[PDB]
RNA sequence: GGGACGGGUGAAACAGGAUGAUCCCGCCGAGACCGCCGGCCGCGCAGGCGCCUGCCAAGACCGCCUCUGUCAAUCAAGGGCGAAGGCCGGGGGCUAGAAGGCGAUCAGACACCACCGUAUUCCCGGCCGUAAACGGUGCCGCCCCGCGGCCGGCGCGCGCGU
């Protein structure tokens, strides 16, 4: 890449981005965007690093995807990120999967500085009816 | 079916983003865009979330929203667009045995902006109260709602966007709210939940020029 | 015969109460009969908190928490050991 | 914007993807709903009742050396209200979802699990008049060991605390 194709270097601050984590029960997404969400620098998922469908939310695949993302973004000149940890939400579980902690650790030990952290799970003040009926999943 | 494509990031360049003068730190960061084939217009409108503490190195649970209105000298200028609190603080605010009050009102401005502001209050426990629950009767509740409305009207009935942003950066509105309410009963947490912009004028140049490079202004 | 004086619920001075949904099976349950627990926990678990703080840049940054309310039905609470089946004499104890 | 899977499960497989899907951001539209506070709190004849603002009538209780003077209790016949589902005639059409279809599992599975989905669920006017409509205990009235909690109103005492 040419110098223009990378963030400008200035000692006053460091190149800060934003990382979005989707810690679902079936898959995990690690996504990097600028301060706004209108662009994208690196997008990886745990379904690329495994062959078994049930292992897509497994933490090991999360770590592999995360370190690949680290390689790409460090190539593109990004060192510090903010964290937006999210679950499925929307009349759902509202609890994280098991890939989130793996992603956090993998970022931390990939030489990626950490900024602020917040929860971005979509939650309502109301509720449309969820599936399952009034007797639930009877199995 | 799959095809390879050239790396997008060989035709990209970054631009800086600047904030108004109310804050000590004004460099928000940098934004990439794709080469004109026009960068200026595409990056004309973008909203950046900023934590208040980073703007003013109390301040760690509030964040602002800032939208670009003009690109000049290859750097983007922004003004106020919204204020909100973090989710963990809101979750912490709630405790059983208490009463909750949430009020929202519409407030115009001299510049033509119209804003909706959300206010949240909770009750607390008297120092030597026998009971453990801290609920209150109805007349008290209506008194508190009336006081909230009256104080908000008085301290924000007439205002300008720069003044509003300075007030939000400080906490004088919250201080006035609590002192007005505390004379009624024991309130616990009183503050502004968030601020929204309902409608604004199409053209905002003199306001950006005022907000930016205000320095002494 | 009657097993419990409360009929298995907390319903006093009313006829009907609003309903909720179990979080694991999505069954519909009355609000006064569902089992509720409030939890507070860290977003990052306790083993990596020190690493998170060292990698953080802000000074005095406090770890944000999670505030959630979990609601379970009778069948799912038992299956997940939320409550235990107790003895005849011990059914009258009401402490946590 | 970006470039290869995504969804779903105990595990899978049907439906989605180079017509660029999933993912991030912003905007637009319509219709439902009223959360954490929320409770051995409360209101209502019962069935039942939770967004902001305003309007209309109503009600039990408490306090009173205010008025009347037995005007009361309970009840065949008769009258009114009455969850959900259902029906008639008009509206509207996002979620879920009888019927129906499809993929798994099974000896079989037209069932449990996955996915698509009609009536219905929402509003107005009108029928139906049933529920584990349960405190499985009819209404009015008198006496009755002791301890404790909560709700509303009133009064007393003091060192003035809800
Ligand atoms: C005889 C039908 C049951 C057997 N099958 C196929 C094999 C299988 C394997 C599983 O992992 C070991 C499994 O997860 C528990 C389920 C099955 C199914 C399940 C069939 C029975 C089904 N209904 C009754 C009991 C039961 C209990 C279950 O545990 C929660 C379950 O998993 C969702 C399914 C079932
Ligand atoms: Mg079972
Ligand atoms: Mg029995
Ligand atoms: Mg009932
Ligand atoms: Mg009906
Ligand atoms: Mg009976
Ligand atoms: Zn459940």
């Amino acid at each position: 890449y040419a110098p223009e194709n990378l963030p400008a270097k200035n000692n006053n601050s460091e190149a800060f981005a934003v990382c979005h984590i989707y810690a679902g029960k079936n898959d995990t997404f690690i996504h990097v965007t600028d301060l706004s969400g209108r662009e994208t620098i690196g997008r990886v998922s745990g379904g690329m690093k495994v062959k078994r469908h049930c292992d897509e939310p497994s933490a090991y695949a999360a770590m592999q995807a995360t370190q690949d993302l680290i390689e790409i973004i460090t190539d593109r000149g990004i060192t510090a990120v903010h964290i937006k940890i999210r679950a499925d939400g929307g009349t759902g579980k509202r609890v994280y999967g098991q890939g989130g902690s793996a992603a956090i650790r993998a970022l931390v030990r990939g030489g990626i500085k950490i900024g602020r952290i917040e929860d971005s799970t979509p939650i309502p003040t109301d509720r449309t009816r969820h599936k399952g009926g009034r007797r639930g999943r009877r199995l | 079916t799959q095809r390879k494509n050239p790396d997008p990031y060989l035709k990209k360049e970054w631009y800086p983003v600047i904030a108004p003068a109310h804050f000590k730190s004004r460099h928000i960061g940098q934004t990439p865009v794709t080469k004109t084939a026009v960068a200026t217009d595409v990056i004309n409108h973008r909203v950046y979330e900023v934590n208040l503490g980073d703007l003013n190195p109390l301040n760690g649970n509030t964040k602002f929203y800032l939208q670009t209105q003009l690109v000049s000298d290859g750097k983007c200028l922004t003004n106020f667009h919204g204020m909100d609190i973090t989710r963990h603080k809101y979750g912490s605010l709630f405790r059983k045995g208490c009463d909750c009050i949430d009020v929202f009102m519409d407030i115009p401005t001299t510049d033509g902006y119209l804003l909706r502001v959300f206010v949240i209050a909770f009750t607390d426990r008297f120092r030597f109260q026998r009971r453990k629950n801290c609920h209150v009767k109805g007349r008290v509740i209506r008194m508190m709602r009336a006081g909230i409305y009256e104080t908000l009207h008085n301290e924000l009935g007439k205002v300008s966007i720069p003044v509003l942003v300075t007030k939000l950066s400080n906490f004088e509105v919250n201080a006035k709210l609590t002192e007005a309410l505390q004379k009624i009963t024991m309130c616990r947490d009183v503050m502004i939940r968030r601020v929204k912009v309902v409608k604004r004028p199409r053209n905002t140049m003199e306001l950006l020029s005022t907000m930016h490079d205000s320095n002494q202004v | 015969p009657v097993k419990r004086r409360n009929n298995g619920r907390s319903k006093y001075n009313c006829g009907h109460t609003n309903i909720v949904r179990c979080q694991n099976c999505h069954r519909c349950v009355p609000k006064d009969k569902v089992i509720k627990r409030f939890t507070i926990r860290n977003i990052v678990d306790n083993t990596i908190a020190d690493d998170v703080l060292n990698a953080c840049v802000i000074q005095g940054f406090a770890i944000p928490k999670l505030y959630n309310k979990v609601q379970y039905c009778v069948s799912c609470s038992i299956h997940n050991h939320i409550v235990r089946v107790r003895s005849r004499e011990d059914r009258k104890i009401r402490t946590p």
